[PDB]
């Protein structure tokens, strides 16, 4: 209850399948006696990340019902204790960014992705300046651009990020200029095998994509279970390449009409992306998502005004 | 964006509107223990001894017009100044920068400060605001001027058409009869024509804003 | 002191397209730098607004027939592939990209793009104050 | 003919002053609440200095009545009070042009809740019940003069109206405050000038544009 390890080591004496209500009984008994839960809410934020880091061989019926309940324990502790969580969420950014200073990828954990998704459900999403979210979103920005995408894991380790970042601005709907840099750096890595684009400065020429996926309606979809998948995506079947791409197609296509449609420079933003999307539909001719994206674009190249501005009035 | 340059009588080149209230009733009387502005309503019995009738001495129509002129956007955009021609002959220059108090009783105390000390200075104190200037008005008007009179017997014209035929440096000056009842002859020796605004008999307050809100559309404000 | 309008406007527009895909540390160098050059050369102010396209109330209804049809015939005359800098038609095009940049995820970067709706009140903008920022220095000063 | 709240067929204009500081105090007699005439009475009651201004109600009514569009009989004026009092005003009324005879005219009306002239043919000032929308004509257009709103020309806005749509305008009369007072009522907010306007001007700037479109 006092230390981050000692409450976990007491939970380590018990089984993880029953460790959830043991903390909840400990959370109730500490409430049955504000000062005790100052430490206890800090341990729960570390420990919930730690269960994602530890192991994930337990399925959704074996882990996530125990995992989402522990998040639901924090939900009853969040609304009373925002002074406690702001002290940990400020420091865990300061911890993990300083760990990123140590290693460009090695101190980056697969459980660290959950830390931002916890906050966006807990804290106030729509705000301009939030003392937790705005250090996090500017860390996520660093976490987008700087890391070197040379394996399919890091692609999936970045494919989760857009799905996290767009939930921050499903309601704020602000602009994020690195995400178009994030998408362009993804789309040509699968078509490396070119002459139209020397501008993108991609990381590794190694991974590509042959014209060999069948891409059915039964083809595997988004469903990102990272601590099942990402540790072993490098043992590579051909299906798991396209399915990660097929998320990024849809995490693009959803966020166009919510975010990209609003901005006045939308005619000039997407014109590199159209030729990228052209390179899929001209090559394979059997995908349906690029042709549907491009017809969504051909509306929005016609629909908007695209009048030159008179800002100095 | 910056503030447009605040006009005075000293500048005489810049094109602008001038709205002059003529024959205002702004007179000073002493009581004994203080000095007060003259009112028709507040003291009817004082004017019977002085001999000037109650129905003439109305300062309220002036403060009614001074809120009409100063809050209008052509006083924001810097394109008019306003002169006050008192019925006793006093000529009062009004800086566009002043904010005249919107209550009537403070305005009564504002005028009796004016008519003795001859110049009202702001509490910001950068400049003098309401200065009594030497007659005649034809000195302190701008040089290339156009001088008109609002008359109910005049032929009715439209405000926006009349200003658009002015030259690019000529400045309109509108002598407005603030008298509640009287002849439209207070400035026949000054102006070069008489212009009308409506077929209906108007107030002195509306005939300002009937001109001003036509002026702003004629100058694209 | 010699350079043309077309020479300076090509660099302002090409760096403006470059800001669309850029780290935010690379934005706090460009927005001062575009702010200096337009203040140096106010002839290229025409790309921040073309006042033939503004709508007055005090304009003629026959011009509304013109102003409706004139906006419909606009095309973007800018050519990225042209490398001769005076030959590129950046003067005849605006730069929407800085106007989009007012909506930004970081506040202080969104603050500096919001200069371009406000007037051009000052000139000496001191780029060496705004030049060297980094992802580390953005995070280290934010808690500070 | 004289416009009524009963008459709802003819297309006509309506200007409603809103949040006009018209409050009654008792001193024994009754007295209207002035900002200038009594400052400590504002302080001991606790009510703020800058709001209690009944002078603006006197000023705009002389603008609205003496405009020729009221002499043409094309509008009637309603008073929305900071207390929520709603006062129907006869267009043929004749108001104290001095403010101190206008001073008791509130506390005359607000305690009687009705006023009839000495000729006694019909009531002149009539305190009526909220909402204002019950008394307006059935095909009506309701707006609010706001400085932050887009600026329009007055004459072009009224020529676009149908032949039977009554224009109603809710003018805020506070010295300062929020202009959100009629958002449950109006279609939109409209602006008239590039400069912040007095309500005396904002009545006249709307009326003298409305006079042109109806050839008065």
């Amino acid at each position: 209850r006092t230390h981050d390890a000692l409450l976990d080591q007491v939970k380590k004496l018990d089984l993880d399948d029953h460790p959830k209500i043991v903390k909840n009984i400990i959370k109730a008994y500490q409430p049955k006696l504000k000062e005790k839960l100052g430490k206890f809410t800090a341990v729960l934020l570390r420990h919930i990340i730690f269960l994602s880091n530890q192991n994930y061989l337990k399925n959704v019926q074996s882990f996530k019902r125990t995992q989402n309940a522990l998040i639901s324990i924090l939900k009853s502790l969040s609304e009373k204790y925002n002074r406690e969580l702001s002290e940990e969420c400020r420091d865990y950014i300061n911890e993990m960014q300083a760990r990123y200073k140590k290693n460009h990828f090695d101190a980056l954990s697969n459980g660290d992705l959950v830390f931002f998704s916890i906050i966006g459900i807990l804290f106030s999403t729509s705000d301009q300046y939030h003392l937790v979210i705005t250090p996090a979103l500017i860390l996520m920005s660093q976490f987008l651009e700087q890391i070197k995408f040379n394996s399919l894991k890091r692609i999936a380790f970045g494919a989760v990020l857009v799905r996290i970042v767009s939930q921050y601005q499903r309601i704020s709907k602000r602009y994020i200029p690195e995400v178009v840099y994030f998408f362009q750096k993804i789309l040509l890595t699968f078509i490396v095998e070119p002459l139209d684009f020397e501008n993108i400065r991609l990381d590794s020429y190694e991974l590509g994509l042959p014209l060999d996926v069948d891409f059915t309606k039964k083809r595997s979809t988004i469903i990102p279970l990272h601590t099942l998948s990402t540790m072993d995506t490098e043992a590579h079947p051909v299906d798991q390449c396209v399915s990660v791409l097929l998320n990024v197609m849809e995490s693009l296509d959803a966020t166009i009409s919510t975010v990209w449609k609003s901005l006045p420079a939308f005619n000039e933003i997407i014109l590199p992306i159209q030729q990228l999307l052209s390179a899929y539909t001209s090559k394979y001719s059997d995908f349906e998502k690029p042709r549907n994206i491009l017809n969504k674009v051909e509306k929005l190249t016609k629909f908007t005004e695209h009048i030159p501005l008179a800002l100095q009035n | 964006p910056q503030a447009p340059p605040v006009l005075t009588s000293k500048d005489k080149i810049t094109k602008r509107m001038i709205v002059v209230l003529a024959m205002a009733s702004l007179e000073t009387h002493k009581i004994s223990d203080k000095y007060v502005l003259l009112n028709c309503d507040d003291h009817q019995g004082l004017l019977k001894k002085m001999g000037r009738d109650i129905s003439e001495a109305r300062p309220d129509i002036t403060h009614q017009c001074l809120l009409t002129l100063l809050d209008s956007p052509i006083n924001k955009a810097g394109k008019l100044q306003v002169y006050i021609q008192t019925s006793r002959g006093i000529l009062i220059e009004v800086n566009p920068t002043v904010r005249i108090p919107r209550t009537f009783k403070r305005f009564s105390g504002l005028m009796v400060q004016l008519l003795h000390k001859l110049s009202i200075r702001s509490v910001n104190s950068e400049e003098k605001l309401l200065k009594v200037i030497k007659n005649p008005i034809t000195d302190h008007l701008p040089t290339k001027c156009r001088k008109v009179t609002l008359s109910f017997d005049a032929p009715v014209i439209r405000v926006q058409d009349y200003i658009e035929k002015l030259d690019d440096d000529e400045s309109i000056c509108v002598f407005v009869g603030a008298m509640a009842r009287g002849k439209d002859n207070f400035a026949d020796e000054y102006v070069d024509e008489k212009v009308g605004l409506s077929n209906y008999p108007l107030s002195a307050s509306v005939a300002c804003s009937k001109f001003c809100h036509g002026a702003e559309d004629a100058w694209n404000i | 002191t010699h350079l043309s309008a077309h020479l300076v406007a090509s660099f302002i527009k090409k760096l403006a397209r470059l800001t669309l895909e850029s780290p935010p540390s690379a934005i706090v160098t460009v927005i001062p730098f575009i702010y200096n050059l337009i203040r140096k050369h106010p002839n290229c102010m025409i790309m921040l607004h073309n006042p033939a396209f503004i709508s007055n109330p005090f304009q003629t209804p026959d011009q509304v027939a013109n102003l409706k049809t004139l906006k419909e015939n606009y095309v973007d005359p800018f050519d990225v592939h042209e490398s001769d800098p005076e030959l590129t038609h950046a003067l005849d095009s605006s730069l929407w990209e800085l106007a989009s940049l007012m909506e930004h995820y970081h506040p202080n970067v969104a603050t500096l793009a919001k200069i371009f709706a406000q007037p051009f009140k000052k000139l000496s903008y001191n780029m060496e104050d705004f030049l060297d920022w980094n992802y580390d220095s953005l995070l280290n000063a934010e808690s500070s």
